[PDB]
């Protein structure tokens, strides 16, 4: 309960601030005021046009690397095992294969952005 | 069964239908694949946690790992599809009818 | 009595955030051979109040091309999540005592990124979009290294509980056995908080205002309050992790004073760093983390798994 | 009302699934998957799996961040579709909610429901264990055993993740 | 499928040991030594019998020994003990290490007045043997009779009669 | 692709298949399929052209969908039995989902649509792996779960696969699409007999793999992928046209060739169980396969098609392709009928 | 397994996690440990065809432990009969309940 | 420094764990009586509510085996105020 | 000689990677040389998460103690001295 009460209070406080922000000030809305900003001149083309991602390969690698830490975060608990010979070997094994995969992507120029 | 299973099984079915009923964007279907795995994770976690199957508690974690390998694989193909045609539309992938 | 405790957490947070804006402008000013706000109230003490009132009576704008619901949602998420980050903090007693407080903080930090992505995307303007996609790159740069840095430290604490870090550091600050990780952690928090020299998602001199360029008045203030709240919260986290304050159960306020001083100085260091350095290029930030911190962080993670086992100093699970 | 916490979260779980399954713009589909991942973490946490719940939320937040980036690059159009903008998307969205709302309405009315298969609606707490007093988390013991019992699992997962990097490099080298 | 046999509310009656966990924790180490015998006879019973209904009598002797143990403390060392568990109760985690001074006062009191020696580190986690006059249960799981195994095939392996015998093949 | 990377990826394709065949745990069976799917995709994309990209995408979407249905069955099985052992399933809904999941992995009808397209879109060497090695893992699972499979479901899939495979190949001029529809037709025989005698499913599987490997190796030897391109073989290497003729007649099931052996042993097992109508229907429908095998033999060996002038340049160069095991495989594809009683080795 | 290399080599790859009554960390038992043990020992060695009928009692109890469908039916019936008497004014719960 | 401190922290954990081991017999004995008492009360009030039901037999098992089976939450707290049910089911998880 | 020539070059060009490999090597190597590693497993074994279920004294278990303070059974004197 304490947790749900705390989250509700925070996000309700934020919502009230927005409600006041919109209903308290005097408004004067017209077309030019609400037009998209681009340093004084009208934009050329929609902002919804495709925006090329030059780090796309690092982004996919992040998915694989971000799952590795899910496998590693239990390590503080795994260190309480009596079978420490196996646990230490498999912990080091997993991290090394992460390093090998990093070294492969590095040496193969996967970490350089497409130009 | 317990009522929670009604909504988790329902969520899996919704995503399965979402996967099988394509629209245009290939990214939208890849999302339905990720949703299907999320329902399987939750459905498996409930069973394992409720039955106190201690060693099975690692199984949902292993499920996520191969979920990411699938998502990464799906995104890799999306990049190539996008490079070829300039969209991720699935109607462009019709060369192999002939 | 719990509701009172909640208010005695978030009202002070927002007041501390408001006066951190004054402190930054004065600290930057004197480092720049000038004074900073000293006219609005004595020594500029009313300046944050003036700015806050100004913004919330300013006209808020909904851009013609914006996605209305997401435009409103993002600032609400930003501030809401920023305040949520504070509830497990042990000062010395957390508002919410969590078994996995560190993991909770990681998850909530990841969710707060979406307030940048959605505000920028919902603005439907090019500078806003460019800012949001810089946040995608920034998150990809630091997130993996940030989690593994914490893991290496927690292999000495033995748990994911924030209060255990106090017990761990009762004899000695963790900064001693893990200053290489402290170095890399400290930089990661600058990137995590979008702070100079990693102020890229806003990047004023490049993107005008980046992800929040279309935001005005109260909605803009919510983003400002969020970022400055996260800057303070991340330095409290740094103080707990690496500069553990001793806790006397019968004089809990001595802990609070000592811990508050440490957190303030770490926050002053953020302003100091902003005054000193040029900005990174956002591809150079990604190469910093992946090509320097990550190889070192992986190696140190291996070391901090082995070291407790080889020295027979594994911490208690409880 | 609080005794039905898992049920309420599971209702929102399905609503998030209907969200992205109707397939609006992937920007909003990602939003629906984040909500479902968030409440899904809440469901698993309420069964005693705090680590599993927080982990799935953390992973899916990272995954949807990448999907967002790829969307603005490769899955965007001039007028991205919300649920109301498209007739096919709206029909699927409404159909999902109505199927969901009727399952909820009838399972609550009868404390039971037949939706193909029989589900009991007494509340989810009834199946819980009654006697816990250990000095550890059973989920944490089970997960940590991956490094002592799961040697074979560690090898195949670690190998698959390494091969995964090798493969995505091959797949995307035109 | 049968009626679950439950003891009557009368049979479940015993004088409870109504003290808080801080009191129990403060006296735990001495209680572990002084009440070892009935305690270990109850725990053998529960693990062998696998039925709370089958160990009620042993459960009561655990309670009776506890009350007798706490009455000795009350008679002889009330004030030193009340100081000790009061210190334990303050801690949110009920930590021993915050009350070594009060623990020493309590420990020396019970030692002088009752000859009670505190168990060493590792003593109370030892697996001990206990002598009991209760008979070892025969079918604690209430197992049915196991199905008989398939009749074993034994003998001398001889060549197949006329080979494979597949259609026309002669070998 | 670096040669070392190609070998590591190939060994991972095999490791995933091996894991499925040696696992006693449903989770490791699922991991084996996932590892196999991850490794094969780069083999499909090896040449990097739009058709390879389309093929790999269609393959990924199909296999990934099947795995989710596969894991759904495993979790439902866990709810209703509380174990993970690879064996009969303890819930009929789980059995259906797993059975469909394996049908999509094999490309059985009516889940067959991907097989012709994917096979056409990838090279011949990759097509060989897809239509041979990739059948092992799903069949090894069916071999262990068949006591709980719904008979009507599995025989329906087998019937539809034989019909759709036979009809589908009649309209094809592309060799890779001819092999694809042939594979669908042969998958049906393997599953049709599975409820009655799993040993005959292995026999058909092994003989199908030998014959299918032989054909692909001969197509690779001459770099032929269409009917007309293959019709020039009589002018380059006459011997290869005779091997193709013998192998194709074998795949048609004609005595006294080896390919008759599985059709013969499957009909025996089905009749022992009083199944008369189904084997009769299956044997007659397999005549469709013989028809479009016979067309290839006509255009390849039993007539001489027009040639081109530039073909004379090829007369002056030898075959350089590895053609690994082709002499052994072709003999096994054709001359094995006298040794039929050796099928007991698979028992 | 299709190929039993684990048995041939006497190496345990995955069967440690196949059943919930196998050895767990710190000897934490599953909730249905006794039921599954009884079923496994009843059906050991006789084959599924025999075990499907000769160990039906053990499997049914094990199934009841796992999913508790019969218990939830029983409790749903009692709770229904209580609301029947509450509205009809024919039963007052006790203080302790 | 961390090695020495973590060694002492491990010796403290053992002392804390052993105090629990000393008290577990008494706690176990209390839990058994309490569980049996709650089940007995549930049985008394089952008879009254379900006296009129045609085919009902009070206290019938769902299990063929006569072995003791640990009750699940609904079995033990099935007929009690939500405040007590909510505390017994979600009290631990929801405690800060 | 090449041992130092290569090492000096990487120290000048990529000291970060030199430090990474040196630290990783020590993690793999030192655990097998340390004399204190054996106590890590003993301490984990001596931690009693579970109840120590007593054994039915059957009349011939001399190595087992009757009371927790009896001389038999494992001791932690080594742990107090660590
Ligand atoms: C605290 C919550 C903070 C967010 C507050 C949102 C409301 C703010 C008020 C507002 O929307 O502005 C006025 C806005 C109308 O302004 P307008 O310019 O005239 O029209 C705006 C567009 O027509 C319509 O506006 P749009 O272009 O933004 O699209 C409408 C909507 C799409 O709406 C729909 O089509 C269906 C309803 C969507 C919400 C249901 C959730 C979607 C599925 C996910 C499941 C989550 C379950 C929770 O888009 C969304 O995706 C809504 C996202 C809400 C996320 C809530 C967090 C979870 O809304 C109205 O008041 C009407
Ligand atoms: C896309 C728009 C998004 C907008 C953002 C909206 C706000 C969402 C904020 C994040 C929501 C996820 C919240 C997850 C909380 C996890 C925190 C946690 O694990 O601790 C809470 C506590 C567990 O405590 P623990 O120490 O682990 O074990 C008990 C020991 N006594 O367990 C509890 O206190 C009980 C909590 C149960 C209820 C959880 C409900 C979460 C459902 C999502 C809302
Ligand atoms: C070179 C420039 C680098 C710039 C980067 C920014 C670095 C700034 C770091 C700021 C924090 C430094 C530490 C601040 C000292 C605060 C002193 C204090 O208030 O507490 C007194 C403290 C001793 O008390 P205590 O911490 O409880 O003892 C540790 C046992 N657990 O202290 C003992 O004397
Ligand atoms: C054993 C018990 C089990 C029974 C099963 C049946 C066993 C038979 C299995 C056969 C296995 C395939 C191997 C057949 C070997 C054929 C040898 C041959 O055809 O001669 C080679 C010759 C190739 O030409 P070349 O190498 O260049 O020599 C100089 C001529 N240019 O060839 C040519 O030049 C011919 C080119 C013209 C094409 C004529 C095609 C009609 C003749 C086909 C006869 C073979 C039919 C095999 C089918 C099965 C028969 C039962
Ligand atoms: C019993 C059946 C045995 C079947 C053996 C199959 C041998 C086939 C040999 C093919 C001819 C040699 C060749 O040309 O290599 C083809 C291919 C390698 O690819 P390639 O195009 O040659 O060059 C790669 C450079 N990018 O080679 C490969 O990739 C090998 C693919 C075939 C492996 C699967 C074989 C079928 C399944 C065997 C399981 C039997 C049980
Ligand atoms: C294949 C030759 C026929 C060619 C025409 C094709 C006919 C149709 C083929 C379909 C299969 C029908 C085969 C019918 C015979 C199989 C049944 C059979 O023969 O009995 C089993 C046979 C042992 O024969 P058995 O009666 O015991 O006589 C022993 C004589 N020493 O054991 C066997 O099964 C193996 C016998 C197979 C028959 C061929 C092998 C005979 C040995 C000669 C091999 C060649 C040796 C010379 C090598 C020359 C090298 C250049
Ligand atoms: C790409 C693949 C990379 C694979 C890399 C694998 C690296 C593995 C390096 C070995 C890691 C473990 O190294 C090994 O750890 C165990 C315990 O932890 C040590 O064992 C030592 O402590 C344990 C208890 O802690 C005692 O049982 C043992 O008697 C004692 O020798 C070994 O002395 C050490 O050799
Ligand atoms: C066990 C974990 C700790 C061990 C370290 C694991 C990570 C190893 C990282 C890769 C090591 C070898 O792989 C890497 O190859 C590339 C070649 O393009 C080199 O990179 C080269 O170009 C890049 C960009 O200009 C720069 O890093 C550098 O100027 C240069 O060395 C790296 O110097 C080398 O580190
Ligand atoms: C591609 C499809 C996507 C949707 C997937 C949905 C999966 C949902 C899985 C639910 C599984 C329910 O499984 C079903 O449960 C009921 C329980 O009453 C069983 O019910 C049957 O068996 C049990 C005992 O064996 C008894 O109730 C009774 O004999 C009979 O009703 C069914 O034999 C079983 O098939
Ligand atoms: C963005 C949209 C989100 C939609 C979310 C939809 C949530 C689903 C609604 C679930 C509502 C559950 O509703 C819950 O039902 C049970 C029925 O026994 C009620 O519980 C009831 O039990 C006893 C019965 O003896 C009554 O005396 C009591 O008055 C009543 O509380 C709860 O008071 C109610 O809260």
């Amino acid at each position: 309960m304490n947790l749900m009460l705390a989250l509700l209070t925070n996000f309700t406080l934020a919502t009230l601030l927005v409600i006041i922000a919109f209903w308290l000030p005097q408004l004067n809305v017209y077309s030019e005021k609400t037009s998209p900003y681009e340093c004084g001149f009208d934009p050329m083309g929609s902002a919804r046009l495709p925006f090329s991602m030059k780090f796309f390969l690092v982004a996919i690698t992040f998915l694989l690397f971000d799952l590795e830490i899910a496998l590693l975060l239990p390590l503080p608990w795994a260190s309480q095992t009596a079978n420490l010979n196996t646990m230490l070997t498999m912990a080091l094994f997993l991290i090394i294969l992460l390093a090998v995969s990093l070294a492969y992507e590095w040496t193969q120029k996967g970490l350089e952005w497409t130009e | 069964m317990s009522m929670v299973y009604m909504n988790i099984m329902m969520a899996f079915t919704v995503s399965l239908v979402g996967l099988l009923m394509y629209r245009s964007h290939l990214m939208s279907s890849l999302l339905c694949l990720e949703g299907m795995m999320l329902s399987l994770f939750v459905m498996a976690a409930l069973t394992i946690l409720n039955s106190h199957f201690t060693l099975a508690s690692m199984m949902p974690i292993i499920l996520l790992v191969f979920a990411a390998c699938e998502a990464a694989l799906g995104l890799s193909l999306l990049v190539m599809v996008s490079n070829t045609y300039g969209t991720d539309y699935v109607q462009n992938l019709n060369l192999l009818q002939c | 009595m719990f509701m009172i405790n909640i208010l005695m957490l978030i009202i002070p947070i927002l007041l501390a955030v408001a006066f951190l804006t004054l402190v930054e402008r004065k600290v930057l000013g004197y480092m720049q051979l000038r004074k900073g706000p000293n006219v609005v109230g004595p020594y500029g003490l009313l300046q944050p109040i003036a700015d806050a009132i100004k913004l919330f009576i300013k006209e808020p704008l909904r851009p013609a091309t914006s996605s209305a619901s997401m435009f409103i949602l993002a600032p609400i998420m930003a501030l809401g999540l920023a305040l949520t980050m504070w509830i497990p903090l042990p000062m010395p007693y957390p508002l919410i005592n969590m078994n996995l407080g560190v993991l909770f903080m990681l998850a909530m930090s990841s969710l707060a990124v979406y307030s940048i992505l959605w505000s920028g995307w919902a603005s439907n303007s090019k500078y806003a979009l460019i800012g949001a996609l810089r946040a995608v790159a920034q998150t990809i740069s630091y997130e993996v290294t940030l989690a593994i840095i914490l893991l290496s430290v927690l292999l000495m604490s033995g748990s994911f509980t924030l209060s255990t870090l106090i017990t761990t550091q009762e004899q000695m600050w963790l900064i001693l056995p893990a200053w290489p990780l402290a170095m890399m952690w400290f930089i990661s928090t600058l990137a995590e908080t979008n702070r100079a020299p990693f102020d890229l998602t806003e990047g004023e001199s490049e993107l005008v205002s980046g992800f929040n360029v279309e935001y005005a008045a109260g909605p803009f203030a919510l983003f400002f309050m969020a970022e400055y709240a996260n800057i303070i919260m991340m330095n409290i986290f740094t103080a707990i992790l690496f500069l553990g304050t001793s806790h006397n159960p019968h004089m809990p306020e001595l802990y609070t004073i000592n811990f508050t001083i440490k957190s303030l100085l770490l926050t002053m260091s953020f302003l100091w760093i902003r005054a000193s350095y040029p900005r990174f290029r956002y591809d150079q930030l990604m190469h910093l983390l992946w090509k320097n911190f990550l190889p070192l962080t992986l190696a140190l993670c291996m070391w901090h798994v082995s070291l407790p086992i080889l020295t027979s100093g594994i911490p208690p699970q409880t | 009302m609080m005794l039905y916490i898992v049920f309420i979260l599971s209702v929102i779980f399905v609503m998030g699934f209907v969200g992205f399954s109707s397939k609006p713009s992937p920007i909003y589909g990602g939003l629906g998957l984040i909500v479902s991942g968030g409440v899904g973490c809440g469901i698993v946490l309420n069964f005693g799996g705090s680590f599993l719940g927080l982990m799935v939320f953390l992973i899916y937040l990272g995954g949807m961040m990448v999907v967002f980036g790829y969307t603005t690059a490769m899955a965007t159009e001039q007028y991205p579709e919300i649920w109301l903008s498209n007739k096919a998307v709206l029909g699927a969205f409404v159909t999902g909610l109505l199927m969901e709302f009727f399952m909820v309405y009838y399972v609550l009315k009868d404390k039971e429901v037949e939706v193909v298969f029989e589900f009991n609606g007494l509340g989810d707490w009834v199946i819980y264990d009654t006697g816990d007093s250990g000095f550890f988390s059973e989920e944490a013991m089970g997960i940590a055993a991956l490094y002592s019992y799961g040697t074979w699992l560690v090898i195949v997962t670690g190998w698959s993740l390494l091969i995964g990097v090798v493969v995505i490099m091959e797949i995307t080298r035109g | 499928p049968g009626i679950v046999e439950l003891p009557s509310l009368e049979d479940l009656k015993v004088q409870e040991v109504k003290v808080s966990s801080s009191v129990l924790k403060a006296a735990a180490h001495h209680y572990g030594a002084q009440c070892d015998k009935p305690n270990k006879e109850f725990m053998l019973c529960r693990w062998e019998e696998k039925d709370p209904r089958r160990c009620l009598e042993e459960g009561k002797l655990v309670n009776q020994c506890a009350l007798e143990f706490f009455r000795q403390i009350k008679r002889h060392c009330a004030e030193p003990f009340t100081e000790y568990w009061t210190c334990i109760d303050y801690s949110g985690l009920q930590l021993f290490r915050r009350c070594r001074k009060q623990q020493a006062q309590f420990d020396e009191c019970v030692l002088d007045k009752l000859g009670w020696v505190r168990p060493d580190l590792g003593d109370l986690s030892k697996v001990t043997k206990v002598k009991t006059d209760r008979p070892l249960p025969e079918n604690p799981y209430h197992s049915r009779a196991r199905p008989e195994p398939n009749p074993e095939v034994e003998g001398d392996l001889k060549p197949a009669r006329h080979g494979s015998r597949l259609f026309f093949w002669t070998m | 692709m670096n040669p070392i990377i190609f070998i590591i990826i190939l060994l991972t394709i095999m490791l995933g298949t091996i894991i499925v065949m040696i696992s006693s745990h449903w989770l490791l069976v699922w991991i084996g399929f996932e590892m196999n799917m991850l490794a094969i995709i780069p083999i499909m994309m090896k040449n990097h052209n739009p058709r390879a990209t389309e093929a790999s995408t269609k393959y990924f979407l199909t296999q990934s969908t099947a795995s989710m249905l596969l894991m759904m069955a495993v979790i439902i099985n866990l709810m209703f039995s509380g174990q993970w052992t690879v064996m009969k399933l303890f819930n009929p809904m789980a059995s259906m989902l797993m059975t469909m999941a394996l049908a999509m992995k094999l490309g059985m009808a009516p889940f067959h649509f991907w097989v012709p397209e994917v096979t056409q879109g990838i090279p011949l060497s990759s097509g060989l792996i897809l239509l041979t090695w990739q059948k092992l893992a799903p069949m090894s699972v069916l071999y262990q779960i068949f006591p709980s499979i719904n008979l009507n479901l599995i025989l329906t899939l087998s019937v539809l696969s034989i019909l759709i495979g036979g009809w589908g190949g009649l309209n094809q001029t592309q060799l890779r699409k001819i092999m694809a529809y042939s594979s669908i037709a042969h998958m049906g025989w393997m599953t049709a007999v599975l409820p009655y005698n799993p040993t005959m499913t292995l026999l058909n599987l092994i003989i199908y793999i030998i014959m299918t490997s032989t054909m692909f190796t001969m197509f690779m030897a001459n770099s032929t992928t269409t009917t007309l391109s293959l019709s020039h073989t009589w002018n380059k290497t006459p011997i290869m046209t005779v091997l193709i003729l013998a192998t194709l007649l074998s795949m048609g099931g004609l005595p006294p060739l080896s390919g008759f052996m599985p059709k013969w042993m499957i009909i025996q097992e089905m009749t022992k169980n009083n199944s008369i109508i189904l084997p009769t229907f299956m044997a007659i429908t397999a005549l469709l396969n013989l028809y479009f095998y016979m067309r290839l033999t006509y255009s390849t060996t039993l007539t001489m098609f027009p040639s081109t002038n530039n073909m004379k340049m090829k007369w002056q160069f030898p075959l350089m392709k590895k053609m690994t095991f082709l002499p052994t495989m072709v003999v096994l594809s054709t001359m094995m009928l006298p040794l039929t009683p050796m099928l007991s080795v698979l028992e | 397994p299709f190929f039993d290399v684990q048995k041939r080599l006497g190496v345990d790859l995955d069967r440690w996690m196949t059943i919930q009554s196998a050895e767990q960390p710190h000897k934490i038992p599953s909730r249905c440990h006794a039921f599954e043990k009884e079923w496994i020992e009843c059906a050991h060695g006789i084959g599924s065809i025999r075990a499907e009928k000769e160990c039906k009692i053990e499997f049914e109890d094990f199934r009841e432990c796992l999913l508790r469908q019969k218990t939830m039916k029983r409790l749903h019936a009692i709770r229904r009969q209580r609301e029947k008497l509450i509205k009809e004014g024919k039963y007052t719960p006790p203080p302790h309940h | 420094s961390m090695m020495k401190w973590n060694r002492e922290r491990r010796r403290l954990q053992i002392e804390d764990f052993e105090a629990r081991i000393a008290l577990m017999p008494l706690l176990q004995a209390e839990k058994d009586r309490r569980v049996l008492q709650m089940l007995r009360e549930n049985l008394e009030e089952e008879a009254t509510v379900m006296k009129d039901v045609p085919g009902w037999k009070v206290g019938e098992s769902v299990f063929h085996t006569t072995r003791w089976v640990t009750p699940m939450m609904g079995e033990l707290y099935g007929l009690r105020a939500s405040e007590e049910v909510l505390s017994a089911t979600y009290g631990f998880i929801w405690y800060t | 000689e090449r041992v130092a020539a290569f090492l000096k070059n990487v120290w000048a060009k990529e000291p970060v990677l030199v430090a990474s490999f040196a630290i990783a090597g020590l993690a793999v190597i030192l655990p097998t040389l340390s004399p204190y590693t054996k106590y890590s497993l003993m301490i984990n074994r001596a931690t009693p998460y579970n109840y120590p279920v007593p054994l039915r004294d059957d009349g011939n278990m001399p190595d087992v103690p009757s009371h927790p303070q009896d001389p038999q059974g494992p001791s932690l004197e080594w742990l107090k001295r660590l």
